[PDB]
DNA sequence: CACAGTGATGCAAATCAAGTGTGAAGCCAGACAAAAACCCG
DNA sequence: CACAGTGATACAGCCCTTAACAAAAACCCG
């Protein structure tokens, strides 16, 4: 009773993929070094090339490098300093964003 | 190292990867290399302890924009007292550095503002008020009520803005909908009756000291300050023969209810 | 580095860079006390900060300034060194609190300062003015009398 | 308690003009006793 | 240089050109929301005559045609 | 302006006692007169 | 020649919307050049 | 029994990694 692979939980897509987890690991730890999340990442923007895509490139890249969608430690803490927020304020800011939002962008 | 080469050069080196993950997409998924590939990138960010991006990225799979509404703004804005001026430097960098909208800009705020002053709502009082207008958009009136201000009658040295008093209970009733409507639920009672509610408001008053006074054109006033305010206190409704309790403020002497 | 850029300069130079700084110091008043256990502290503050001013390298006969501040009276330039609830005219106080701080400025004047910015040791030396002093204090310190003495000018 | 606030919002969220003041520390202290928008700040605790 | 001996041999052996994966092992033997208003479903509307009644210029002409005639007509 | 911010630092920007006020407003002071933090706010250019 | 604010107001500039047909920058199958950075010769 | 803060510290909670089993939810056949 086969539903979907996003059908189930991380546990469970765990279980479905451990076989090709297993291969890639063993496969990439050999020649290519051993670094996983730079193999995945790069086989990923491969597979977004080959839909000749752009905005997913860019988001993904952004998101990895840590420049767009999520502020620096340093430029928060640029922000709280020189609005002269309390730390109690900004503590109720944070949750309140993470709350509504659901995206930490603090 | 690895996965820092450029075009043509990083695929170079996962291309039998690639391939066999393209083999096994065909074996079991069928070509499903989209949907696995993201999931294994999920599960390889999951392992490293890095559940923000990760749910960022899970986020950002689905193409929406994440905004915030005015009025969200507005209390954050107002909560946590923050000028004007502060909040424009915030939105300002939000917006430079992450080449995006967050928040909404001062004019939106200002605009959600107008929902929550006193002379927004209708409303009519069955018999009319006495010496009271029926004209229910004003919102802040002058504090001297037309006061004469010539050389003739007695001076003038004084300033002053106040509501509406009407306009004002109707405002205050207006922002407790929610918490009416669901205390009438929470005591078994219908959330669609119209009962002669009874409100009972408590009134305070006291002048103050040691206010500075500024430079500039105008009239010379005192350095004291006397303000007056109202608190909702109480909200009941007569069901029956009783008197049901639909409201009750749980923090009477607090200031974030006067 | 900036600055070495735009005064069409190599970054790779470590010469030795002369910088000043501008010292300040006052007292302060209405500073309330608080409740609970802990000496009995005045209801006063006296208050130490250093600003930089400007740097400047040698580079082949003459000088040429590197950076200097655009606003010397601003806020955001102002860098706190000590902080203290005590009185500006209780000089016993006043001397116990800031002799090691004179000390060590003494100490500095004569010495230089190998340190790396962007992966280049750079020298640098110091030239220490203090100017940021109103005159009550300056005749506090300078070992003079008052204001309404016979002896007005302290120049 | 109020007063406290009424300090405060003359000294840093108003028009520093004599004939300015009263109506936006009045505004400002309106909007910040509003259980709407307290509601908001209070929406993690569900 | 690597281009030019591979285009002639290709007009060449083109002139007695989309199979490139059956070409691979040929040269290895050779080098070794914002609700509308009136005017947006006037333009909607409006905008099909000048497409059909003239397609041979581009929807430019027929903007430029919707707009005059919107100018001088009334709402 | 350093005296004004430090009257501001000490009623709103510190723990209220004796033993750590002084602590935390000269750290906060030392953070707000950086430069380095400065920076992210020209963003304008 | 203090200065970073403090709020509102008023005007100038960017944009969006719907309309649609073409035009253009990629990727891709191998491949055998063209450097090109390691080894030392 | 005023009450909303106020910044550093500590600890619980909840996620994440080797484990083979083992219990809950469903079609092919009888
Ligand atoms: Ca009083
Ligand atoms: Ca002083």
């Amino acid at each position: 009773p086969r539903q979907h692979l996003l059908s189930l939980t991380r546990r469970a897509q765990k279980h479905r993929l451990r076989e090709l987890k297993i291969q890639v690991k063993e496969f990439a730890d050999k020649e290519e070094g051993g670094d996983v999340k730079a193999v995945c990442l790069t086989l990923f923007l491969l597979a977004l090339r080959a839909r000749n895509e752009h905005r997913q490139a860019d988001e993904l890249e952004a998101i990895m490098q840590g420049r767009g969608s999520g502020l620096q430690p340093a430029v928060c803490l640029a922000i709280r300093v020189n609005t002269f927020l309390s730390c109690s304020q900004y503590h109720k800011m944070y949750r309140t964003v993470k709350a509504i939002t659901g995206r930490q962008i603090f | 190292h690895l996965l820092s080469l450029t075009r043509r050069a990083q695929k170079h080196r996962l291309r039998e990867l690639k391939i066999q993950v393209k083999e096994f997409a065909d074996k079991e998924e069928g070509g499903d290399v989209k949907a696995v590939c993201l999931t294994l990138f999920l599960l390889a960010l999951r392992a490293r302890n890095e559940h923000r991006q990760a749910d960022e990225l899970e986020a950002i799979m689905q193409g929406r924009g994440s905004g915030l509404q005015p009025a969200v703004c507005l209390a954050i804005r107002v909560n946590t007292f923050l000028s004007c001026s502060q909040y424009h430097k915030m939105y300002r960098t939000v917006k430079a550095i992450t080449g995006r909208q967050i928040f909404q800009p001062l004019h939106a705020l200002r605009n959600a503002e107008k929902v929550l002053l006193p002379g927004y709502h209708p409303f009519e009082w069955q018999p009319p008020l006495k010496n009271v207008s029926s004209r229910t958009d004003v919102g802040i009136i002058d504090g001297l009520s037309g006061l004469a201000s010539s050389v003739d009658e007695y001076p003038v040295d004084t300033i002053a803005k106040r509501f509406r008093y009407d306009s004002a209970l109707v405002s205050a009733l207006m922002d407790m909908e929610e918490d009416i409507l669901e205390g009438m639920r929470s005591q078994d009672l219908d959330d669609y009756l119209n009962g002669p509610f009874t409100v009972v408001v408590k009134e305070s008053c006291d002048g103050m000291g040691d206010v500075s006074e500024k430079h500039g054109s105008g009239p010379a006033v005192p350095e004291k300050a006397v303000r007056f305010s109202f608190t909702v206190m109480r909200i009941t409704i007569e069901h029956g023969s009783q008197n049901v309790k639909v409201f009750e403020e749980p923090k009477p002497n607090s200031e974030l209810c006067c | 580095l900036e600055g070495m850029r735009s005064q069409d300069l190599d970054d790779y130079l470590n010469g030795p860079f002369t910088v000043v700084v501008k010292e300040s110091c006052d007292g302060m008043g209405d500073v309330s006390e608080k409740h609970g256990s802990g000496p009995a502290v005045p209801e006063k503050a006296v208050r130490f900060s250093f600003t930089v001013m400007r740097i400047t390298i040698e580079h082949g006969s003459q000088n040429v300034k590197v950076f200097e501040e655009p606003k010397p009276n601003s806020e955001l330039c102002c860098k706190p060194l000590c902080l203290m609830l005590a009185d500006e005219s209780d000089h016993e106080t006043l001397t116990a609190i800031l002799s090691p701080l004179i000390a060590e400025r003494e100490a500095m004047k004569s010495s230089e300062l190998t340190l790396e910015m962007g992966g280049i040791p750079r020298t640098f030396k110091f030239i220490f003015r203090g100017t940021g002093y109103d005159e009550k204090l300056v005749r506090e310190v300078e070992g003079l009398e008052a204001s309404g003495s016979v002896y007005i000018c302290t120049l | 308690s109020g007063n406290k606030l009424f300090r405060r919002f003359r000294k840093m969220n108003a028009r520093q003009s004599k004939c300015y003041e009263m109506e936006d520390v009045l505004k400002h202290h309106w909007l910040y006793t509003s259980k709407y928008l307290q509601k908001f700040m209070n929406a993690h605790n569900a | 240089s690597y281009a030019f001996f591979v285009q002639t041999c290709r007009e060449e052996h083109k002139k007695k050109s989309v199979n490139f994966s059956e070409f691979s092992k040929k040269c290895s033997e050779r080098w070794k929301k914002r609700p509308p208003s009136a005017f947006f479903l006037f333009c909607s509307e409006y905008r099909p005559k000048i497409k059909g009644e003239h397609p041979g210029l581009s929807i430019g002409d027929v903007a430029k045609k919707l707009g005059e005639m919107w100018n001088n007509t009334a709402a």
